[PDB]
């Protein structure tokens, strides 16, 4: 998996 | 409830016996949590996010509380800069993106 | 739309003349668009996630259109992974979490 910000 | 966007998507979450607050992210494919001592046995996996890739300790079927709405599934830990609940456990709320 | 989580919450937006598929995104805080050469000046900043931080070039004033609701605001084009429409951007086609 992706996992998105900061 | 509906959730706007002006602020961060942050609500409360029951992850057995502890209160942690975390981030209702449709952009995230998993559950990600801050680095926890979780019951069971645990499988270290390899998840990546904007900046590249981290190593993570998987947890299956664990059961969380989001918001009273329950939940039961894969929640993973490790090095997030905050808790993500992933459209894994999203969809188990139900939780849709309407505008 | 009523969009389900079920899938990653891919949409059609348009940058430039661009017509380009981004990630719906409540755990993003800015739009992240994938190396683009848009003509207008930028500053770097650095945005960070899981993995840590990336370099990007930040535009003012972009004009998108996100699933025809238009917007302008903020972008950060890096080399990221996928193309992002953070809650700038979210906020003004008035998208919500319901649940």
């Amino acid at each position: 998996s992706l996992n998105x910000i900061x | 409830p509906q959730i706007t966007l002006w602020q961060r998507p942050l609500v409360t979450i029951r992850i057995g016996g502890q209160l942690k607050e975390a981030l209702l992210d449709t952009g995230a494919d998993d559950t990600v949590l801050e680095e926890m001592n979780l019951p069971g046995k645990w499988k270290p996996k390899m998840i990546g996010g904007i900046g590249g890739f981290i190593k993570v300790r998987q947890y299956d079927q664990i059961p969380v509380e989001i918001a009273g709405h329950k939940a039961i599934g894969t929640v993973l830990v490790g090095p997030t800069p905050v808790n993500i609940i992933g459209r894994n456990l999203l969809t188990q709320i139900g939780a849709t993106l309407n505008f």
